[PDB]
């Protein structure tokens, strides 16, 4: 399409609003009640512009650019002065009411609506009347409300309500008396509520997890980083002031999570900031803890190590590729364990077996809002993998874009395709051990055990194909509702079977790749995506290694004296009582980390290792891609004598010390290179980012921005003498703001987005090739294999159905958003979000034990008599005790396990 | 249409002239806010050019700058030629009064221009200040040495890679520079100084340090000597550099305004002024009456102020020790009235984008009226007791002197210029913040420009702001003290602290910065010592791209070896107290 | 409480020798010699000092030495460029005991607004500092000022009589900094008055 702005002509889609044309024009036109990714509705009228009806026209009529399409031949005018007069007056008109809250408001040099009221040029105040005031809510503890600064622009229920499906927010009152909020006081139930605060255009909704620390943007030091707190791998920008992590914002990636997080990325980063942290090398010697510097702390434990007869090393999914292989090369590969269970291993493995090797493509997450119909098999998407849960429901709203897009309906006209759709919607069918939050969508929801639900899997992949294996003694009704499923899978053209490893079943897994297998046969586009646990759970898996338990049979067998513990608490994945007899049976335990754990008063040594925050390495999330995060801030800059380095450095440090007897710091990218050349199925994450050498026209690239302040008195009160900037020999990144951060600049590691005029959110306009697509040069992270020419043979072990034995309890695996994630547990802002302990029972269960809601029963597993109250699960299959995984006490590795004696206390 | 609008200049007779000599292909034509046509001219094209506009029925006489740019983070160069780097050439026709801009356009790679030397003796100092700060060598350079930063200095400081800040002191380094320091009269050799045919075995050389302070600052003059005769010398300048342009784009366009009042530090709102009204071309502000008549006021009362300290100096210099005490006791009655209004004394930061900081205090009136009756009479007693003495004429006329055409291929401004006969003010030719509704007249000398004329010439400079400051008195507007524009930095206080759209433009101006749409604006003025002009490059950001600070004290420096070849160093001294210079003019 | 110099140590004050030690410190500090050595533009603040409508020279500081020989004061005025600070080091080098310093004004303290590449941050990075004024420029009483605290600072410091008897470590007394001397009526402050006048 041609159109012509301002006598300037310009190619664009016809597909698209003006709006976002002109926007991806890199023209400025104001807007509030729009955004790339909720559609246009024509609301705040702020977006106004002359058109034309041809070239020779003077008089033009003033329309919406958000609610004109970019048509052929379009002439419009944005510089017009009747145009700029009426944008004017809409910023005024919000200006009437607003309050005069800038100073106290956290939003302020953050705010959309301070960009536009500056961009339209209103700066005087004629209105001399009264404003009017709304009364605030308690929105729970991640979101602070403030109804004062609200500009009715109506985004955040469009967000809440038809993009995220939640149900607990809505527009009340009428004319200028519109409220925005809950119905009553409570906490928002959606798991993707804190994408409110940048949704959210002015302070109304704003982080009240940054508030209590509250500092402003232009303060603040960024870095790209990727969330560290399941498997997705949402790229995030970390921000912090004065040593502390203070915010963590959404990082635009294109091909991952777009605009939006979840709430346990978004507020689930306080153990960062947590007091008990390890910050200098600790040596027990005896009774006494003293402090190493990082010298002495390599000498020592090199000389122990040296003494040694055999040095195994215990990894862990919390740590980066970087850290896992380095700990690897310096225990040696036959003596390298995964910090896992066996069967969590066998089930990651699995899990990237049907990945990588299973012949059909696995979806980034953006792509997952384009399928047709979604099969979820076992996992709990919204407790696990909650973005792709929120993108599971943009596929589901997908049958509503296709109704409108065949009555000639433009696909930004968002009220127009959701009134044609009305309650249409494409297939969803779920399967758990209870309900999931995915069921008010969902088609289908089964509720039976993890058995039943690999045996419904595998039923509807023989259904689909005779070639795959039968199952034996399906019920009537299960049947007719498997032939629902298979005629919903079948007609699709673009089928999504998701699962993984948190149902832990291998034959779940085996049934969703058989699934997507008869999928594949048909000749279907179908997609296949697995969940895995943790943030580098794919990474861990593609490395390889013994399981936990085997290094613990090493260690109670004698037959290793020295252990090197990476990253790992090690009672999430085995028992308490016999890692502790392993762990005191060894004479050397090395814990390197950035948590407090239970294993350090143990520990011979701890190494003060860094966090995410404090460290650069590699990730592989749940669909294989490889992606980096970089250091936000040096640690070492307020307190002097902290010595937190990244853990690969530790462990390639002990291995030189180890080996030369001399200490070797050495730098990111020579881990990388030994990563690729040692492992070659880690090859692709070379070009996860470029090196340290990388220069957008031989400068570096900012973390901070550059009006970056108190550069002379921040650390005045330790020392009037200003410090050395702090170098940065790993990465690309310099930590100041004498660096690039342009829009236009040739890179795609993206610290924050600012633009001059566009202080908000907003600026990842500018940053972007098209407004809501990708990066304007890519987006970040590769995809470490291909789909495979050949896929895998169908899984002939189909398993028998569930029986409840008398005296024995499975164990039904609940997951929790908040609770489940072990250093998002460890915040403190998670606690009055986390739910209270409890142990979920049948009725006829809970009845044939005599207890009610409530009531205090215990259970021994693995000799620990641990008391929880009961409540009553409708759904839950009798024989079974829904237990909640990844809590205190209770370990992700007793899913699938049983219980005996359990009773009432 | 507003004086601040963009313009071509394409009507300009020098773009016809251009054209009919080399053709239309053969250079772009800029539309800026500069006031100025800006050309850009192929690098073989240059000297072919720089003739022709040399050779002109009314010709252009003086280079008045040249300087580069690091056009490689410019994102908005719409209508530009390619150019990893820019080199600018500001010459100005007096008899035109008109000025043509220059723009040869360099890849990364070839970053070499021919000399513009044999055009314009002044373009060696500014074509080695170019190859310092940005690496750009300039073939057939007598001798392209670094003139800012050392010898031993690594990288250039303008480019956009090198960082700005200041780097970890290390004690072994001054160590070392101090050996170099120590071992440099040792080590001595003409040749790496431009001198030559020295140690004919009569010559000596003999250095010049940091042992006379008349409030100039600290530089070296090497000096060669037949006796007692100066045959040649060279200024070593730099030792008051204090990275200056790269502090602007460092600072947002507000919050640079203090370093502004430090460019030439006996000036105040004078080095104020072409900065701020660059940054209102920039922004499309027209400043009210109000705000032009204190601005004025402003700056003549601290051209007097410079110029009581410049002839007390001087004749403190000549040997007369007893009219400085008197000329600061006038200079605090001015601080007295600078310091009621503006709060400071020697920097006052006061004017603002689209104003001033403040109204007139209550009561100003009274203290410029004490002013005005206090100086008349001092000025008549320090011209009786110490100008009108023989022993000081004695010392300064006849000395350091030189004609029209030595003034203008030097680029010599301000009363060193007009002492020639050249009447040239930028006040009249040129008039800005409302010059032009004041009657004052311009002093000119005879045809020579010595110490003792140019000294008595800022005499009657001063006794013109007296004049200019009782009209500022006598009719002071009634009105606004800030501009109506939504670009005000910072808006008025009052409705700021009670009206939210204000205290959002307050906001985001004091924070982010007032974004500046992308251009390219230039102003000059005539400050204390000659013509100081703001060239500002904005590429739509909250800071500057490029801020060139053009000052006359420069070019004055570089004038020095000329005008006092075969003289003695008594005059060498004399001269230098009547040049009206301070180092951090002259260093930025 | 004094600091030596050849540590924290006590008071090392015979009643004649404190009589001549403090005859001695008298002396001293009622004819302070400066060195004119100007920097930048806080020396202009130093030379208006100097003149008729301050007339520095009642405390009997007005010599002005040209030579760092004839100097007791070396007044850093002005900003420690990156180049002339070879010049100062050699300058103070070559001045002799006693001898102390007063940083004047932001650049010479810290670096001040100049934190940038040829500018060191601060002249105590390099030579030891008695007197620190705040200011861009401090005004000429600040100055004036600055001298006083210095002569305090003089008045009760402890140097040798002779160089062949006795101890001769330099010891400055540890004074009370003027910020907490000065709190108690600083913040008791309520009412200014306000800037619409003169
Ligand atoms: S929402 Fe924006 S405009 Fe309103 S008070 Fe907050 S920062 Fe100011
Ligand atoms: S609360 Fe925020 S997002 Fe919702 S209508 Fe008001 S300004 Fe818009
Ligand atoms: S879905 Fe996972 S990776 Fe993404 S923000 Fe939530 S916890 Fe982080
Ligand atoms: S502190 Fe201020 S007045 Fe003093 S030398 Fe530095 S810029 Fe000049
Ligand atoms: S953005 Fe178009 S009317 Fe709101
Ligand atoms: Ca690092």
């Amino acid at each position: 399409a041609t159109i012509h702005v301002d006598g300037k002509e310009y190619e664009v889609n016809g597909a698209d609003n003006l709006l976002e044309a002109c926007l991806s024009l890199g023209l400025d036109i104001p807007y509030f009640c729009w955004h790339p990714a909720l559609g246009s509705v024509g609301a705040c009228r702020q977006c106004a512009v002359k058109q034309y009806q041809n070239a020779e026209d003077t008089r033009g009529r003033l329309v919406m650019s958000c609610m004109t399409p970019a048509s052929d031949g379009t002439f419009i005018s944005i510089d017009d002065e009747e145009a700029k007069q009426f944008r004017e007056s809409v910023v005024e008109w919000l200006m009437t009411n607003h309050p005069h809250d800038c100073p106290v408001c956290e939003e302020g040099g953050n705010c959309h609506l301070q960009d536009m009221t500056v961009m339209t040029g209103h700066s005087f105040r004629r209105y001399r009347f009264t404003k009017r005031t709304h009364r605030n809510q308690d929105l729970g503890p991640f979101i602070s409300h403030e109804m004062n600064r609200c500009i009715a622009c109506y985004r955040c229920v469009r967000y809440y309500k038809d993009y995220a499906d939640g149900t607990d927010l809505g527009v009340y009152g009428a004319h200028d008396n519109v409220y925005f909020g809950r119905p009553e006081d409570g906490t928002l139930e959606s798991e993707f509520s804190g994408n409110l605060v940048e949704i959210c255009p002015t302070g109304v909704f704003t982080d009240k997890t940054h508030s209590e620390r509250y500092n402003r943007k232009w303060d603040m030091q960024f870095a790209p980083s990727i969330c560290q707190q399941c498997s997705i791998g949402c790229n995030i920008s970390p921000g912090e002031r004065y040593g502390e992590l203070r915010r963590i914002e959404n990082r635009y990636n294109g091909t991952v999570n777009h605009y939006f997080l979840c709430d346990r990325g978004r507020f689930g980063y306080g153990y960062v900031n947590l007091k008990d942290r390890p910050r200098q090398p600790v040596q027990r010697r005896g009774d006494d803890f003293i402090t190493l510097n990082a010298e002495q702390a390599m000498q020592g434990a090199a000389d122990i190590l040296r003494q040694s007869k055999k040095v195994i090393g215990i990894g862990s999914p919390r740590a980066s590729v970087e850290s896992n292989f380095a700990l690897r090369e310096l225990v040696g590969e036959e003596n390298f364990y995964t910090g896992i269970a066996h069967g969590e291993q066998e089930r990651l493995q699995l899990a990237l077996k049907v990945l990588r090797e299973g012949g059909i493509y696995t979806p980034a997450l953006r792509e997952i809002e384009s399928y047709d119909a979604v099969l979820v098999l076992g996992e709990d998407v919204t407790q696990t993998g909650a973005r792709v849960a929120l993108a599971v429901r943009q596929a589901v709203k997908g049958k509503a874009r296709e109704m409108a897009a065949a009555q000639k309906v433009a696909d930004w006209q968002i009220a127009a395709i959701l009134n044609i759709g009305q309650r249409a919607k494409h297939p969803l069918f779920v399967t758990n051990v209870d309900d999931t939050r995915l069921d008010d969508i969902a088609a289908w929801t089964y509720r039976a055990p993890v058995e039943d639900q690999a045996r419904l899997g595998f039923a509807i992949a023989h259904a689909l194909d005779n070639s795959a294996p039968a199952v034996d003694g399906i019920e009537p009704e299960l049947q007719s509702k498997i032939d629902v499923i298979v005629q919903a899978l079948a007609g699709a053209k673009k089928p999504l079977i998701i699962s993984g490893t948190n149902a832990g079943s291998l034959e779940v897994i085996q049934a969703a790749a058989n699934v997507a297998k008869a999928l594949k046969g048909r000749g279907a586009d179908v997609g296949i995506t697995m969940i895995a646990r943790s943030v580098n759970s794919m990474g861990l898996g593609i490395m390889g290694g013994g399981s936990l338990e085997e290094a613990l049979t090493e260690l109670e067998t004698g037959r290793a004296d020295a252990v090197v513990v990476l990253e790992n608490d090690l009672h999430r994945h085995a028992s308490a009582i016999r890692v502790n007899a392993a762990l005191a049976k060894a004479p050397l335990v090395m814990v390197v980390d950035h948590q407090r754990t239970a294993i350090m008063e143990n520990a011979h040594l701890v190494l003060s290792a860094a966090s995410f925050a404090e460290s650069d390495g590699t990730v592989i999330n749940n669909e294989g891609r490889a992606q980096r995060f970089f250091q936000v801030y040096d640690p070492a800059y307020y307190d002097s004598k902290t010595v937190m380095l990244e853990s690969w450095r530790w462990l390639h440090s002990l291995h030189s010390t180890l080996l030369s007897r001399e200490v070797d710091w050495t730098q990111l990218d020579h881990v990388i290179d030994a990563v690729v050349a040692k492992i070659p199925e880690l090859a692709g994450i070379k070009d996860a980012a470029p090196d340290a050498t990388f220069r957008i026209r031989g400068q570096k690239l900012a973390r901070e921005p550059h009006r970056y302040s108190g550069r002379t008195a921040m650390r005045a009160n330790i020392s009037v003498h200003e410090p050395r900037q702090p170098q940065d020999i790993d990465t690309m990144f310099t930590f100041s703001m004498e660096g690039n951060n342009q829009p236009t600049a040739h890179r795609s590691q993206v610290p924050f987005a600012w633009a001059p005029g566009w202080n908000s959110p907003q600026a990842w306009n500018k940053f972007q090739d098209e407004v809501g697509g990708k990066l304007r040069f890519g987006d970040p992270g590769v995809r470490l294999f291909e789909t495979s020419e050949n896929g895998l043979d169908y899984f002939t072990s189909v398993p028998a159905r569930f029986q409840p034995q008398d005296g024995k309890w499975r164990i039904a695996p609940y997951y929790h958003l908040f609770g489940s994630d072990e250093l998002s547990q460890r915040a403190p802002v998670f606690q009055s979000r986390m739910p209270q302990p409890y142990i979920k029972l049948n009725p006829a269960d809970a009845a044939k034990l005599g207890v009610n809601a409530g009531t205090r029963v215990s259970f021994s597993y693995d000799g620990n008599t641990v008391t929880l109250p009961v409540e009553i699960a409708e759904g839950l299959t009798a024989g079974q005790v829904g237990l909640p995984m990844g809590m205190s006490g209770i370990a992700p590795v007793l899913a699938g396990a049983h219980l005996e004696d359990l009773k009432e206390a | 249409e507003p004086a601040w609008q963009t313009r071509d200049h394409l009507d300009d007779p020098v773009i016809g002239e251009l054209r009919n000599r080399f053709g239309p292909d053969a250079f772009t034509v800029q539309a800026t806010r500069t006031g100025v046509p800006v050309v850009w001219i192929k690098r073989e094209q240059l000297l072919e050019v720089g003739d022709f506009l040399k050779k002109l029925p009314k010709p252009y006489v003086m280079l008045f700058d040249l300087h580069g740019m690091d056009e490689r983070l410019r994102t908005h160069r719409e209508g530009l030629p390619a150019a990893d780097f820019s080199v600018f050439y500001h010459l100005i026709s007096i008899d035109r009064n008109r000025d043509i801009m220059l723009k040869v356009a360099l890849a990364e790679n070839d970053l070499h221009v021919p000399t513009f030397t044999k055009l314009f003796p002044n373009a060696n100092w500014y074509e080695r200040e170019t190859w310092d700060l940005f690496g750009i060598t300039f073939d057939g350079h007598p001798n392209l040495r670094r003139i800012m930063m050392p010898q031993t200095w690594k990288g250039h400081p303008l480019r956009k890679d090198y960082p700005a800040r200041a780097t970890e002191f290390s004690p072994f380094e001054l160590t070392k520079a101090k050996q170099d320091l120590e071992m440099e009269a040792l080590t001595f050799k003409p040749e790496e100084w431009g001198m030559k045919r020295g140690t004919n075995e009569d010559f000596m050389f003999l250095n010049l340090g940091p042992n006379h302070p008349s409030a100039h600052g600290a530089f070296r003059i090497v000096l060669q000597l037949d006796g007692e005769e100066i045959v040649d010398c060279v200024p070593d300048i730099g030792y008051h550099h204090r990275g200056a342009e790269k502090m602007g784009e460092r600072q947002s366009w507000h919050s640079y305004i203090p370093y502004t009042d430090r460019i030439e530090y006996l000036g105040g709102c004078v080095n104020e002024m072409p900065y701020v009204l660059a940054v209102e071309k920039l922004a499309g502000i027209t400043v009210p009456d109000r705000v032009n008549v204190i601005r004025v006021m402003l700056s003549e009362l601290f051209r007097i102020n410079s110029h009581l300290l410049y002839i007390s100096t001087f004749i403190q210099d000549v040997g007369a020790m007893t009219p400085v005490f008197f000329a600061f006791t006038d200079r605090q009655k001015i601080y007295d009235l600078v310091e009621a209004i503006t709060g400071f004394r020697m920097h006052p930061a006061w004017f603002r984008i689209g104003g001033v900081a403040h109204d007139l205090p209550r009561g100003w009136d009274r203290l410029l009226r004490e002013f005005l009756d206090w100086m008349p009479k001092r000025l008549a007693s320090y011209e009786k007791a110490a100008l009108q003495n023989t022993i000081l004429k004695g010392r300064s006329q006849g000395v350091a002197a030189y004609g029209a055409k030595e003034a203008l291929e030097w680029g010599t401004t301000g009363a060193g210029l007009r002492a020639t006969g050249i009447d040239f003010d930028v006040r009249k030719a040129r008039p800005y913040s409302g010059y032009e509704n004041f009657d004052f007249e311009i002093p000119v000398g005879g045809g020579v420009s010595d110490c003792y004329t140019r000294v008595m010439l800022k005499v009657e400079e001063l006794r013109q702001s007296l004049r200019i400051l009782e009209q500022c008195l006598n009719n002071m507007p009634e009105g606004p003290f800030k501009a109506d524009h939504p670009l005000t930095t910072p808006p008025p206080k009052e409705r700021t602290l009670q009206h939210i759209e204000t205290l959002i433009t307050h906001f985001l101006q004091v924070s982010w910065g007032p974004v500046m749409p992308a251009n390219e604006s230039f102003q000059m003025i005539e400050a204390t010592k000659g013509i100081n002009s703001y060239y500002l490059t904005s590429d739509g950001s909250t800071m500057s791209y490029r801020t060139r600070v053009r000052t006359p004290s420069f070019a004055h420096l570089q004038q020095i070896p000329a005008a006092i070849r075969g003289s003695l160093v008594s005059d060498l001294i004399v001269y230098l107290g009547s040049i009206d210079f301070v180092m951090s003019d002259v260093d930025r | 409480d004094y600091t030596l110099t050849r540590e924290i140590v006590t008071d090392p004050l015979n009643v004649f020798m404190g009589k001549l030690n403090d005859m001695v410190n008298w002396g001293r500090k009622n004819s302070i010699w400066p060195y004119n050595f100007g920097l930048s533009c806080c020396y202009v603040e130093m030379v208006t000092s100097f003149t008729a409508v301050h007339d520095v020279a009642r405390f009997g500081a007005e010599v002005l030495r040209a030579s760092p020989r004839q100097a007791d004061l070396m007044v850093v005025a002005g900003t420690c460029f990156t180049k002339m600070a070879p010049v100062i080091q050699r300058l103070y080098d070559q001045m002799l005991e006693p001898k102390w310093v007063i940083s004047m004004g932001a650049c010479a303290n810290s670096g001040g607004m100049y934190d940038i590449y040829s500018v060191v941050q601060g002249v105590d990075k390099f030579i030891p500092v008695d007197v620190y004024i705040p200011g861009c420029p401090p005004r000429p009483e600040a100055y004036m000022q600055a001298l006083m605290l210095l002569q305090e600072s003089i008045g009760k410091e402890r140097r040798p009589l002779s160089w062949v008897v006795g101890d001769q470590g330099v010891y400055r007394a540890n004074m009370q900094s003027e910020r907490e001397r000065k709190r108690g009526e600083r913040i008791a402050v309520t009412n200014l008055r306000t800037p619409d006048e003169i």
